[PDB]
Parts: C-alpha cells; sequence; structure tokens
C-alpha cells in the first residue's frame, strides 16, 4: 500500500547481496523503517563481525535509531568498544561539527 | 554456600565409547572435550555454576538468578532454593507453558493476545511462569510477551524456566560460584546449542550429564510442579496453589504431556489454544466434535488420523497410536478449556 | 542553599580550637607535617562493593521509572491524545 516501501524493498532484494551490504544501504539512507522489518528478520544470517563493523559506521554517521536497532540485535557495547575503536570514534570526520580540534 | 552444599552437578566421568561418530559418544560433545550411569557413568559433585546472569546484549538490561542442578535433586530442596536463597514468595499461580520446541511463527493477532494474556494473568495473581527457557519455540514468544510488558509497566513477572544445561549456548561462559557472569545473547545460526531467552528472571538449568540432549527438564519440571501444588496458600481454607497448563502449538510429544496432566490427581487444567497449529489445533478440532469425549464418529476419527499423519507427518499406524492418546485425553474434555482464537472463545 | 555546601566543607577542614587558641592546633599541624614529610577533599561515604551493587541497581530502577513516567505523561496528556485520535480518524 505504499510506493515508498516498494522502491526501497526492491533495492534491497534487487541487490540480493549479503546482510552487511544491505544494512549499509539503509544506514546511508537513514531509514530504520526498512532495516527493522526486512534487513533484521528471522533467520537472517549475519556474518561474523558485520554487526560490529556496522556499529562503528552507525556511531560516526550519528544515526541514533540504528544504534538502538543493532544493540537490540546484540552488539554488546562491552565487547565492541576497544581502545583502537574508540580512538577511531574521536578521529572520525563524518557527522556533525565539533569544537574538539 | 548453601547452594554449593545442597545440589550437585553431574559430570562426564566415563569410558568414552566410539558410538556413531568417535567424537560424539553418549554425552555428545567432542571426545577430547569429555571430562546417567548407562554409558555416561556420571559423577555427582557440588555445583560448578550458580549465581546471577547479566544479559549483555539485546538492550533491555535484565538480571536472572541461575542454578545448575541435576535431575535427581529433590523438589523440596528446590523449594528451599526459590523461597530463601532466591528470595521468592510462594506463588498463587503456576502457569506451565509446555509447548513446541521448534520455532513456530503464529498469527500476529495470536501473538498479541497470547502476549497480553499470559502477562496480566501472571501479574495480578503473582505467578511463577514455568516455561522451558531456551530461546526457541513457545519460550521465544513468552520472552517477547515479557519484552512487551517490561517496556510498559513495573511488575516483575517471575518466569522460572527449567531448560537443559547441556543445550544452552556458551555453557562454559556461565561457570562460576556466586559470580555475576555476563552472558552474550548472540545466537550463532550454525550452533545447535541455543541461547537462553534474556527476559526470564530465574533459571533452573537441568543437567543430564550429556550435551545437546533434552530430557532432564521433563522429570524435574513435573516433580517440582507436584510439590508446588502440595504446598498450600495462606487462605487457610484448604487450598493447594492452582496449577494450569497453557499449551500452544506443540510437538506430537506434548499430547502425552496433556494426558499426563488431565489424568493426574488433581486434574491440572489445560488452556490449549487453537490458531497456532500442530498439536494444539488437533486437540482443539478434537474438542469441537467431542460429544461425550471419545464419542467421535468414524469419519472424523479418520479425519483425525490424516491430520496427525500430515501436520506431524506420522505414519498411518502411528497416527492411530497418537489418536489412542488423543481419545483418552478427550474423555476429560471438561478440564481442556480451549481458548478460541478471536471468534467467540473468551 | 547552594552556598551551604561551602559552609559545611570549610568548617569541617577548620581546626578544632577557636581563633584565639588556633595557634595550638596550627603548631600541631606544622609539627605533624614536618614529621611526616621527613618520613583529597570532601565528605564521601566510601561504600564497600556489595553495597555498591545495591546502590547501582537502585539507580537502574530509577532510570527505568523516570523514562516510564515521562512516556506515560506524554501518552496521557491532552496534547497527544487529541493528536492520536485525529490521526486514527484520518485512517
Amino acid at each position: 500500500q505504499d510506493i515508498d516501501l516498494a522502491i526501497l524493498t526492491a533495492l534491497l532484494k534487487g541487490a540480493n547481496a549479503s546482510a552487511p551490504d544491505q544494512l549499509s544501504l539503509a544506514l546511508a539512507w537513514n531509514r530504520v523503517d526498512i532495516a527493522r522489518s526486512q534487513i533484521f528478520i528471522y533467520g537472517q544470517q549475519w556474518p561474523v563481525g558485520s554487526l560490529e563493523q556496522a556499529m562503528l559506521d552507525a556511531l560516526v554517521l550519528d544515526r541514533v535509531d540504528f544504534v538502538k536497532l543493532l544493540i537490540e540485535n546484540g552488539v554488546s557495547m562491552h565487547r565492541f568498544l576497544t581502545i583502537s575503536r574508540l580512538e577511531e570514534l574521536y578521529n572520525t570526520r563524518h557527522g556533525p561539527s565539533n569544537t574538539l580540534y | 554456600s548453601w547452594i554449593e552444599r545442597a545440589f550437585y552437578k553431574r559430570e562426564c566421568v566415563h569410558i568414552i565409547p566410539s558410538t556413531k561418530d568417535p567424537h560424539r559418544c553418549c554425552c555428545g560433545r567432542l571426545i577430547g572435550q569429555h571430562v546417567w550411569s548407562i554409558s555416561k557413568h556420571t559423577q555427582l559433585s557440588p555445583t560448578d555454576a550458580f549465581g546471577t546472569i547479566e544479559f549483555q546484549g539485546g538492550g533491555h538490561s535484565n538480571k536472572a538468578m541461575y542454578v545448575r542442578v541435576s535431575f535427581d535433586t529433590k523438589p523440596d530442596l528446590l523449594l528451599h532454593l526459590m523461597t530463601k536463597e532466591w528470595q521468592l514468595e510462594l506463588p498463587k499461580l503456576l502457569i506451565s507453558v509446555h509447548g513446541g520446541l521448534q520455532n513456530f511463527e503464529l498469527q500476529p493477532k495470536l501473538k498479541q493476545v497470547f502476549g497480553k494474556g499470559l502477562i496480566k494473568a501472571a501479574m495480578t495473581t503473582g505467578a511463577w511462569i514455568f516455561t522451558g527457557g531456551v530461546n526457541t519455540g513457545v519460550i521465544r514468544h513468552v520472552g517477547d510477551a515479557l519484552k512487551d510488558h517490561a517496556s510498559k509497566s513495573r511488575g516483575k513477572i517471575c518466569t522460572i524456566g527449567i531448560a537443559p544445561w547441556g543445550i544452552v549456548e556458551n555453557q562454559e561462559d556461565l561457570i562460576g560460584r556466586d559470580v555475576v557472569r555476563p552472558y552474550q545473547t548472540m545466537s550463532n545460526p550454525m550452533s545447535k546449542l541455543t541461547v537462553l531467552n534474556s527476559m526470564h528472571s530465574h533459571f533452573i538449568l537441568a543437567d543430564n550429564g550429556t550435551t545437546g540432549k533434552y530430557g532432564a527438564e521433563v522429570k524435574l519440571r513435573r516433580q517440582l510442579e507436584k510439590h508446588i501444588s502440595l504446598q498450600k496458600i495462606n487462605t487457610r481454607i484448604g487450598q493447594g496453589v492452582p496449577v494450569v497448563a497453557l499449551i500452544v502449538e506443540g510437538g506430537p510429544n506434548v499430547i502425552s504431556i496433556v494426558l499426563e496432566y488431565l489424568r493426574d490427581t488433581p486434574p491440572v487444567p489445560v488452556v490449549v489454544c487453537d490458531g497456532s497449529g500442530r498439536a494444539s489445533d488437533i486437540l482443539a478440532f478434537g474438542h469441537k466434535y467431542s460429544e461425550e469425549g471419545g464419542l467421535i464418529n468414524e469419519s472424523l476419527r479418520d479425519q483425525l488420523l490424516v491430520t496427525i499423519q500430515k501436520t506431524f507427518t506420522y505414519t498411518r499406524t502411528q497416527a492411530q497410536h497418537l489418536f489412542i492418546i488423543l481419545m483418552e485425553c478427550m474423555k476429560k474434555k471438561e478440564l481442556i478449556t480451549v481458548f478460541r482464537m478471536g471468534s467467540e472463545g473468551h | 542553599k547552594f552556598q551551604r555546601y561551602q559552609l559545611i566543607m570549610t568548617f569541617h577542614e577548620r581546626p578544632v580550637l577557636p581563633p584565639p587558641l588556633i595557634i595550638f592546633s596550627h603548631m600541631t599541624m606544622i609539627f605533624q607535617h614536618l614529621c611526616c614529610r621527613w618520613r583529597d577533599y570532601g565528605l564521601k561515604l566510601f561504600i564497600t562493593d556489595d553495597e555498591l551493587k545495591k546502590v547501582h541497581d537502585f539507580e537502574e530502577q530509577c532510570i527505568e521509572e523516570y523514562f516510564r513516567e515521562k512516556d506515560d505523561r506524554f501518552n496521557s496528556s491532552n496534547d497527544e491524545r487529541i493528536r492520536v485520535t485525529s490521526e486514527r480518524v484520518e485512517n
């Protein structure tokens, strides 16, 4: 009942790629509406480390609803956050402006 | 150190047979990973794992007291664990949710009403919801019903789950005496070992001394459920605490669980719900044409023979074997309350 | 009320004896400091670890309360009730 659903779903299945390629499309579109119901589905096989890498991209692009969505799917913040990954978070350039420098 | 001195985990002290695959002996792990008495020669010894589970991952921060016990632990020794050490008041309600183990996608309307249905019945009476515990089957739907309620209201529905220790994913991560080990809620799709549902608050994890084998929980749940109902409530009018058996979907095994509860003294009623499928819809389609129980005409009897032989893919002989159990279940249809999905049933 | 904090904290660190007799307490301080240097500020409670679990889980309760009431007061205020009713009558 919606061409908005119809375009974006057809891009996900039309690519027909694995789950981390599909999630990175929805992240670039800032659309958790399609990532909740199709990309994060029952039985959807997630490669080892794809959820942790997509978590790093979601923080540096300031997408607060994706960080909620991946955590509800796991990505324990206790096991994701290392020294090297946190240093990459302070040295990102994507996202909103900062007075850090 | 009460729990460390009362129960016993049973360990893999055995002869290591070749069985079918040389790694997978009577336990079921790998041969070097090894280390009841029939070929597993198991050794009872004080419990290696009891404490609190912090469910890391899945958002929704929950703590859950876990205790590894054998299937030979006495049910009175279980009740001393739940009331004193776990600090849990004796419930006025014991909702056993015996159901299917493989995952079954239900109707969205069914998942909503089974959601708000099992929850508010648990809150208002102060119930112990005796499910399985591993995050497959009916237990995953009960954990999603609990997921709905923990985000709207404050009542702590005690949902004591007796799930196998041998089947829990990452079982060595939860080893330790009085230690809050964080447990990752990640399910690897390839791993046959299944994670625990994070929204239970209590876990009696049941040790049969093997790995990847159901069966220790079956005896331990029922010995516990008897001894719950033997303890009386404080109404002082002579009332054992009422035990109900809410059953949805279900394998072919759960019909013998239905007969083991209806024919038992006292007759633990069953709130078998149709609309989900498998066992629950053939007990409900049986309850629709019961008349006097087993007073089904021969045409709808053979209509039961086919549906047992198709929904469970049973043979033609063993569909009659399950209909023998189904007819003896159904002669006590009056305790088998059937919640009709939507429609007019409650 | 905010400058009461300066008053408890300063007088707790002030010496025992009055100003006309603070010379005795000050010579106690300079004699002790001479001996210890030849050999933190605030009033904290310093709780043990199993009490720290109770204080922490108390606070995780109050986080779960705060957001709940916030969400309930929003979803039961007249502003949001008229909004939701207007949208579902559209549908």
